[PDB]
């Protein structure tokens, strides 16, 4: 696991190979506090939450789309880690009205 | 240009002034690879 | 124009280009004596009548004097192709 | 009966996007948790070197060293 | 600065290596593959030889299929991203059917044989006709500057090798 | 490996509609990091929590 | 790149052109160190090397239903992967010229086959969907080299002389 | 000038009562909190937010209050030198009371 | 300085060059680094865009009330334009051969041109409401060109020169 976390900490700055260092240490804190879910696995419940969630942005089109696109996941290969990989999509699922405010001139705070 | 293009589909008076239109783009296309080597 | 003969040959272009399938049914309906256009759109509204006790009604608008000369041309060369021919 | 499914079904629509937004708070919450907990062993750790020894003391028991076993290696 | 597209070659090589690496993580074998050296003038001149039907450092005949065989990994395959991987393979192909050819025509000579058909071995003294031609057009593929200028040479001689080979395989034989 | 690539295309598809923000490099590591077993909920914590911290690193 | 892309242009599977059956062949999304903006463009210069191996798969089929005039069907419209193929060569000297060349001159040969192309698959789509074979493909063929476009009417009939040719061998012997 | 640090001191300062460096210590406290992870609950609808106010005139019976805002509302909007309206909006919804 | 205010002469707006179009001009310098004395000749150069995107808005308009010598007289005056222009370049590329260079260039070059701008620019507009049309807009051109200053006789005949050679068409194929 450390050289794939690792390789995570490099990727998302952008930059730095060991200066990514404090990112890494932290991420491994995280990792090492256990978390307990709300809900662990069942393909339908996961697949639903994105359903809703893409009524409620006002993206429908792309919500009858990703449907198609669902049962074709499942054709090019089976997943039996799905559930993990579906949720970390919904966690950073946005709508596309509004900015987050600045969070380039919150760095000067 | 954008809208130009949107006409450009895949009677034949109505497809041949669409390939007026085509035909002309080849000598602007020919332009754009004159003006790729001066700011490559 | 007379500043540049370039946009008088944009116009050109696309006149020369647009006029040719136009020119050549036209072509086609002297020297074969008949036309290619369909029965649901008819596009220069020369058309050849069915009935053999008549000759070609011309359609109405729903230079003009040289397009005459297509009407009474095409009403000879339909004929022509009717008959044997000595 | 055909109401009470009505009313039913729409307040637990209303209810799964208020169950995630809780979810999500108590996720943020954690992060804050820990943040602020990485500071300050951060300050401490520094802290504890400073003041719980004389950095200036040990580089010059290095020091002492270094000078007298080079005399003596020309003796 | 250039893109990727102005860039040459190798600026789109340290892309590919990067990119294939990216995929390599969840595939686990012994050893990962990679790169063994060949240069684009090298390959071309290991292609020229599996027309008439020799092995190279890239081709493994197999007794087994008839057939030979070329490098699954991620071994050198020109500067393209593992397409000569495939692209050689149907020109390896190619010349296998030569390699039939030729095994079925020291095997249907009658100094082995006298109990097959005369008629038999008259198929062969114009189908040794074919195998020379082919000799002296293999020594016409030199300028090779891509694998495109001799597989399109070869495009009008692979639809007819094709039926010309597999029209033997059934087996007729004689009058038949 | 094969089978690694077509997984991957329709992947891409539901991540950019759905809004994620993660290049083809880093979708991998992820793939990785669930199959050899995490949490969900420190997955999504991490990721959230280093894209705050980046942006405001570079500005 | 310069190679590269007439290798993904002959339609066979790279690794950066990843394909997928349900598309064809079609560069992958969003690579990085490559703006985006050069991809879309690029996405269809792969749909000119995606339909013809759907092309040559309407040859190999019937060469190497059932018809003699399917298998002359396949030597009328190999003529126009003629061109094809030669602009495919007129790229490679191109490149020795100078290896620093960018894709908009590629962009800007392949403009012309762009309404070349589909336009054949269009032809060959209503040929196997109502399951022809013999001399009705003849009449077929001519109210399509009745069409428009003046290459693709050229096209169309060059597709047009090799199978009236079979009709030839018939009307020959028979007459 | 207005960086975020030097308009937070100028908030504290004033409102203790004293100088500067007196309230040193709740300006560290303030910077803490600030920099503290906050995930933003607007990203839809300027429209949602005055409706929430509105319903906190209703609330307190101050409906004469309202009748008035909404018409200040569109003022508001109109003059529209603020960009981040909403945020604004959330602000005095919180700081709502009778 | 330099670069804003160059393109601003080609007639593209700055916020530190407002412009509220045909109504107005307000030459908006509060400047803190740019010295009241440097910025006060500035406006002076500024009168001179104003009059130049006056003069572009009626070469737009009518090549594109009615008549052939409004659009024919709109390919004359592009042309008196060109060493405008030409000059609007030539001063891209003095201010990266020395970097040593300021707005005195910029009041240097742009007096040959002053002699031209008002003065063409009140005929047009002379023409433009009375509202003339025709052959006699050349006629009014002309007893502008009867006119004086040196540089702006000698191109008044040549934008009546082009529309002439319009004029002399008509008259060519009539006979």
């Amino acid at each position: 696991p450390n050289v794939l976390l690792q390789n995570l900490c490099c990727r998302i700055l952008g930059k730095g190979e060991a200066d990514v260092a404090q990112q890494f240490q932290y991420a491994v804190r995280v990792i090492g506090s256990n978390f307990a879910p709300t809900v662990e696995r069942d393909e339908f419940l996961v697949t639903e939450k994105i359903k809703k969630e893409f009524v409620r942005q006002r993206r429908e089109a792309d919500g009858a789309l990703f449907s198609e696109l669902h049962r074709k996941l499942q054709s090019q290969g089976v997943l039996k880690n799905r559930w993990s990989i579906l949720y970390l999509l919904l966690s950073l699922s946005e709508d596309p009205r509004k900015q987050p405010n600045k969070t380039s001139s919150f760095a000067a705070l | 240009v954008f809208r130009l293009q949107k006409f450009i589909d895949e009677f034949r008076t109505y497809q041949a002034f669409m390939w007026a239109l085509y035909k002309y783009f080849i000598s602007f296309k020919e332009e754009l690879t004159e003006i790729e080597k001066c700011i490559i | 124009g007379e500043a540049s003969e370039q946009t008088v040959s944009l116009l050109f272009c696309l006149w020369v280009e647009t006029v040719r399938p136009y020119l050549e049914i036209v072509d086609e309906w002297i020297v074969h004596g008949n036309l290619f256009d369909p029965a649901k759109e008819f596009i220069i509204q020369r058309n050849k009548d069915v009935p053999f006790n008549h000759r070609d009604f011309w359609y109405a608008t729903y230079l003009k004097p040289v397009l005459k000369q297509i009407i009474m041309a095409g009403k000879s060369m339909q004929l022509l192709k009717n008959l044997k021919c000595r | 009966a055909i109401q009470i499914n009505f009313i039913k079904n729409m307040i637990e629509e209303t209810l799964d996007d208020f169950r995630e937004a809780c979810h999500r708070d108590i996720v943020n919450l954690q992060v804050e948790m820990i943040k602020q907990f990485h500071i300050q062993s951060s300050e401490i750790q520094m802290l504890l070197e400073r003041y719980s020894l004389n950095e200036s003391l040990v580089s010059e028991i290095e020091k002492l060293r270094e000078e007298n076993k080079r005399l003596r290696a020309n003796f | 600065e250039p893109y990727v597209t102005e860039a040459g070659r190798e600026a789109f090589d340290k892309l590919y290596k990067l990119h294939e690496g990216g995929l390599q993580i969840l595939s686990a074998t012994t050893l990962q593959p990679q790169l063994v050296l060949l240069e684009e003038t090298d390959l071309v001149k290991a292609v020229l030889n599996v027309l008439i039907g020799v092995v190279s450092s890239t081709f493994s005949y197999n007794q087994a299929l008839q057939s030979f065989a070329v490098k699954q990994g991620v071994y050198i395959s020109g500067t393209s991203p593992d397409n000569v991987s495939s692209l050689l393979t149907q020109v390896a192909e190619y010349g296998t059917y030569y390699t039939r050819l030729s095994h079925f025509s020291l095997l249907t000579v009658l100094d082995s044989s006298h109990s097959n058909g005369l008629v038999f071995q008259a198929f062969t003294s114009g189908l040794r006709k074919y195998l020379q031609y082919y000799r002296a057009c293999v020594l016409s593929t030199p300028a090779s500057l891509t694998l495109l200028t001799i597989s399109f040479l070869f495009r009008k001689l692979g639809r007819q090798l094709r039926y010309l080979a597999e029209l033997c395989c059934a087996f007729p034989t004689g009058v038949k | 490996m094969s089978a690694v690539r077509e997984t991957m295309d329709v992947l891409l598809e539901i991540s950019r509609l759905l809004n994620t923000g993660l290049d083809m490099e880093t979708l991998s590591i992820c793939v990785r990091l669930c199959e050899q077993g995490i949490n969900p909920e420190a997955l999504s914590s991490v990721i959230k929590e280093l894209r705050r911290a980046s942006d405001t690193l570079k500005a | 790149m310069i190679h590269e892309l007439l290798l993904a242009l002959s339609g066979y599977p790279g690794s950066i052109f990843t394909w997928n059956k349900r598309t064809g062949l079609q560069v992958s999304q969003d690579i990085p160190f490559l703006h985006p903006g050069e991809t879309s463009v690029l996405n269809r210069l792969c749909k000119l090397g995606t339909d013809y191996i759907r092309f040559t798969e309407f040859i190999e089929q019937y060469t190497g239903l059932h018809g003699i005039y399917l298998r002359a069907f396949c030597r009328g419209l190999d003529s126009i992967l003629q061109p094809y193929r030669q602009a495919l060569l007129d790229l490679e000297q191109e490149f020795l010229a100078d290896p620093h060349l960018s894709i908009s001159h590629i962009n800007y040969s392949l403009d012309q086959f762009h309404l070349l192309f589909p336009s054949i698959m269009v032809v060959v789509e209503q040929i196997k969907s109502q399951k022809i074979h013999g001399c009705q493909i003849l009449e077929t063929v001519y109210k399509h080299s009745c069409g428009g476009l003046p290459p693709v009417r050229s096209a169309l009939e060059k597709t047009l002389a090799v199978c009236h040719g079979v009709m030839y061998k018939q009307l020959s012997a028979w007459m």
